[PDB]
RNA sequence: UGGGCACUCUAAGUUGACUGCCGGUGACAAACCGGAGGAAGGUGGGGAUGACGUCAAAUCAUCAUGCCCCUUAUGAUUUGGGCUACACACGUGCUACAAUGGACAAUACAAAGGGCAGCGAAACCGCGAGGUCAAGCAAAUCCCAUAAAGUUGUUCUCAGUUCGGAUUGUAGUCUGCAACUCGACUACAUGAAGCUGGAAUCGCUAGUAAUCGUAGAUCAGCAUGCUACGGUGAAUACGU
């Protein structure tokens, strides 16, 4: 019973030398199904950690 | 309700037959219609028979009634359940 | 802290002064006339200079338990003399002349759709 | 040496008084950019001034009455143009091709009974 | 993109009607 | 000297007014031509049906027209025509002297 | 209507940018009959965007309504057991009605705060063939492709 | 019913909250003007014959 | 404002719009599309105006009435109660779920109507509903009457929130013999469900829909309803 669940606001991150995310936006609304893609090392399991 | 500058309203004959046994032995129930008159401290101890439309139903005036009307304490409608 | 209630932080002082049961917005922004705070500062930014001086008039009123069953007795006397009202409390209906055949759904629960 | 003209629009009446001068428009003791709140109305009530190509030659000097800001910013433009076929009436071929000497008759409509408006019927359920 | 040049291509296929086929024996 | 004209129809409120202003122009005195004043329309919508049909209504009305007449030089013989009662039974004149 | 046809209504240019594609975008923005609070949102999003991108305000808006101009589209018939969606070609003045409401109702569907910048982040993303408004000349452009078969049922 | 209730309305009642108008042609309580003392049936039934001064229809 | 009738307003008279005119498709002959004088052009815009009949439609309760009933009542007069009853299902509306919004400050612009034992100013008093004095006006003069949207600003920053204003306890103001069953308003506290709606369903072709405010009749008192009035004001009509 609302619209937005989580959101990013020009978020960045880095693993001491590796710049994973520059300033980006991300959103998940009520009753959605999101499928994140990429490859090995892209940053999928580190985006789930930011949440 | 009424106001500060007007008083309470009591119906002019619900007092005379109450301040007529001011100093008397016993209290017999008083036969009324004036459901609309307020309750003074003077009534404290009386049990009036008010009018709910077809029967005079009796209630005995106590000291937590002393700002109310006479007919807040006598139902007019009947409703047992549906 | 200002009462048993702990009005939140990250708030204008006159906003969170509404958070207490018994003071809304008319007692919340001239509560700041006994003490003298600008009313526009956050509650995260003031020292106990006024933090007790707002804790002094907060008790000049009757607040949060001083008031709750204060007005559970006044809605209890109407059950014990048995006036008109209160049987509209001790039934569960609207007690002023709010009418009950059509929209009476704050005193009564949700619908109970029955048979036609 | 001032010209004359009344133009109406929609229950506003505005009396306009063309003079010899430079671009400036005063309305009811005020500068019209204090009078008019949108830059939308001060662009076209000098529509007459760009059809005849006398962009700045006149100070305006309006007197207004009735209505609101559109109908007064628009009863005016029918003054600026019905005071300029009065100076050189032989301007009149081209200030009338831009459609500027029409009074614009479109007024507000009666309310009819058993309707909630001029043209708005009540909600129909058949059962 | 879908490259909407279909406007030029669904105009030849517009003319094979259901009755144009009925005529024009081969 | 200030006088007023009334009537529900305009046909006898100029047939009256500009009929007797030159009853003042008879003798030596001149009067302001009759000034029309804002007239009123009252309006009453009722129900056509004797019973259950709103949405079918009917409107009527009734007006009252007003007229101004004032003269600028009364003589002893310009108000002795005050009782020249010849107005056609509907009009109502207002004299205040 | 049966009897014929009519005109439209022809609107005079903006004070400032000197087009009639910005007077007909306030009429998509206006609502309830309030041209006041629609001209904040439309001149505060030519200069809330004019900062972000260093070219003119009206060539990054007018390329933001020409990726959205749907060139094909589907209309319907019946059969008697199916109801087929035919694909027809779009006139040159209907692509300008739809691009200008596929851009303004894909702005109340956005997660920014004040509709100065929803309309501002939607004229700058839609200028790069992306996002909301400009998939919808791509929703609407496979349906005229899937249905490329039923074209002969046309008018 | 009527002819008993109208003759207790041409009769000054106790408290002047208690003067309901009730039309002076037929007796009807029910929709009654003050400038005429004539309800909605009788205003239309009399203003048609023409016996109510200054009234016509309205066509604005 | 002394003085003026110009400007505009008021409202009597009288102008004006007829396919008159002018091109070219029609020789069925009417008409049709375009053009130019015009404020408006093709029954200008809107109203009143509702044929023969249909429905044994509605109305014996507004009124009148043939036939049949009652007549110490089925008639008549009062006080009080009732039409305001509440497991529930339906029709018409109103208020909102916010950022094109809340709040609290400066600041403009309409019309159409009501007003005598009735509008009721300015001053004072009240946090407020409103109270006491009281001018003027039977009213184009005076009063109701601030129009609210709007506009320039400070501010709050996505949370059932400063959103929303139900429901209650309190303490008051007015009208009335009297607001107990059962009136409108205001102060303080209380802080309900509601995040834009299932199946299906409705209005509207231009100054109309949408929003915004004012005003009347009933009326002591009480409207979100009905009959009016103007400000801001879109989107679309390929076709059949
Ligand atoms: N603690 C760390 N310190 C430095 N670098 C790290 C650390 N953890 C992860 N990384 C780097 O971050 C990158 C992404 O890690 P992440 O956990 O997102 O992988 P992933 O996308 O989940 O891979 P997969 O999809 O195969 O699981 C890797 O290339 C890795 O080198
Ligand atoms: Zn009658």
């Amino acid at each position: 019973k609302s619209h937005y669940l989580v959101r990013f606001e020009n978020v960045s991150f880095s693993y001491k030398s590796r710049e994973i995310f520059k300033d980006t936006y991300f959103e998940i609304k009520r009753n959605q199904t999101v499928i994140i893609e990429g490859k090995n090392g892209s940053g999928k399991s580190t985006l789930i950690q930011l949440i | 309700a009424r106001s500060i500058k007007k008083g309470p309203f009591v119906d002019e004959h619900l007092m005379k037959k109450v301040e007529a046994q001011e100093g008397s032995e016993k209290k017999q129930v008083i036969k009324t219609w004036s459901r609309r008159s307020t309750i003074f401290p003077n009534f404290i101890g009386h049990t009036f028979a008010v009018y709910d439309g077809r029967k005079h139903v009796p209630v005995y005036v106590t000291e937590d009634m002393v700002g109310h009307k006479l007919g807040e304490f006598a139902p007019t409608r009947t409703f047992k359940g549906h | 802290r200002i009462a048993g209630v702990d009005i939140p932080r990250e708030k204008r002082v006159v906003i969170s002064l509404t958070y207490i049961y018994g003071i809304g917005t008319s007692t919340a922004q001239k509560i700041l006339e006994e003490a003298n705070v600008s009313a526009d500062t956050r509650v995260k930014d003031l020292t106990d200079d006024e933090l007790g001086r707002i804790r002094e008039v907060v008790d000049g009123y009757k607040v949060e338990g001083d008031l709750r069953r204060e007005t559970n007795l006044n809605i209890k006397r109407l059950m014990e003399i048995s006036s008109y009202r209160g049987i509209r409390h001790r039934r569960g209906l609207p007690v002023r002349g709010q009418k009950t055949k059509n929209n009476a759904r704050t005193r009564k629960g949700p619908v109970k759709t029955v048979a036609n | 040496v001032e010209y004359r003209g009344t133009g109406r629009r929609k229950n506003s009446v505005a009396r306009v008084r063309l003079v010899p001068g430079e671009g400036n428009i005063t309305v009811n003791n005020r500068d019209v950019r204090e009078y008019l709140p949108f830059e939308s109305l001060i662009l076209d009530l000098n529509q007459p001034f760009d059809v005849t190509e006398t962009k700045g030659n006149y100070d305006v000097l309006v007197n207004v009455h009735g209505g609101g800001f559109t109908g007064q910013a628009q009863a005016i433009r029918h003054g600026i143009a019905r005071a300029l076929l009065e100076a050189d009436p032989e301007y009149r071929g081209s200030l009338k091709r831009a459609g500027l000497l029409t009074r614009d008759p479109r007024m507000k409509e009666r309310k009819k009974p058993g309707l909630k408006a001029a043209r708005r019927s009540p909600q129909f359920s058949k059962r | 993109p879908i490259d909407a040049e279909s406007m030029k291509d669904e105009l030849k296929i517009l003319e094979q009607y259901t009755d144009e086929r009925n005529k024009e024996t081969d | 000297i200030r006088i007023r004209l009334k009537a529900y129809d305009h046909r006898v409120i100029d047939q009256s007014a500009e009929k007797i202003v030159e009853t003042a122009k008879r003798s030596g005195a001149d009067v302001s031509g009759p000034i029309p004043l804002p007239t009123e329309k009252s309006v009453y919508t009722i129900i056509r049906a004797v019973h259950k049909y709103k949405d079918s209504r009917e409107q009527f009305e009734q007006r009252t027209h007003k007229r101004l007449i004032d003269i600028v030089n009364p003589t002893p013989k310009t108000v002795d025509a005050l009782m020249g009662l010849n107005l056609p039974s509907g009009v109502d004149i207002e004299i205040k002297l | 209507p049966r009897k014929g046809s009519v005109p439209k209504r022809d609107v005079l240019p903006d004070p400032i940018h000197n087009s009639k594609l910005v007077t007909k975008l306030i009429n998509k923005i206006m609502l309830d009959g309030k041209r006041g609070t629609a001209q904040r949102i439309l001149y505060s999003a030519f200069d809330l965007v004019e900062q972000r991108s260093g070219r003119d305000a009206l060539e990054v808006f007018e390329e933001a309504i020409n990726n959205i101009m749907p060139v094909l589209e589907v209309k319907a018939r019946r059969v008697g057991g199916s109801n087929y969606q035919v694909p027809v070609e779009v006139r040159p003045e209907r692509r300008t009605t739809l691009g200008l409401r596929w851009l303004v109702n894909y702005a109340r569907l956005r997660g920014e705060k004040t509709m100065e910048d929803r309309l501002a982040n939607e004229i700058l993303d839609a200028a790069n063939n992306t996002g909301g408004a400009v998939k919808k000349r791509e929703d609407t452009h496979k349906m005229a492709e899937a249905n490329k078969a039923f074209a002969h049922y046309r008018w | 019913a009527k002819t008993s209730m109208v003759a207790k309305q041409q009769k000054k009642q106790k408290y002047a909250v208690r003067e309901y108008t009730r039309c002076e042609r037929c007796g009807r309580p029910h929709s009654v003007y003050r400038k005429f003392k004539l309800c909605r049936i009788c205003f239309r039934e009399l203003a048609y014959k023409g016996q109510i001064p200054g009234v016509r229809k309205a066509s604005w």
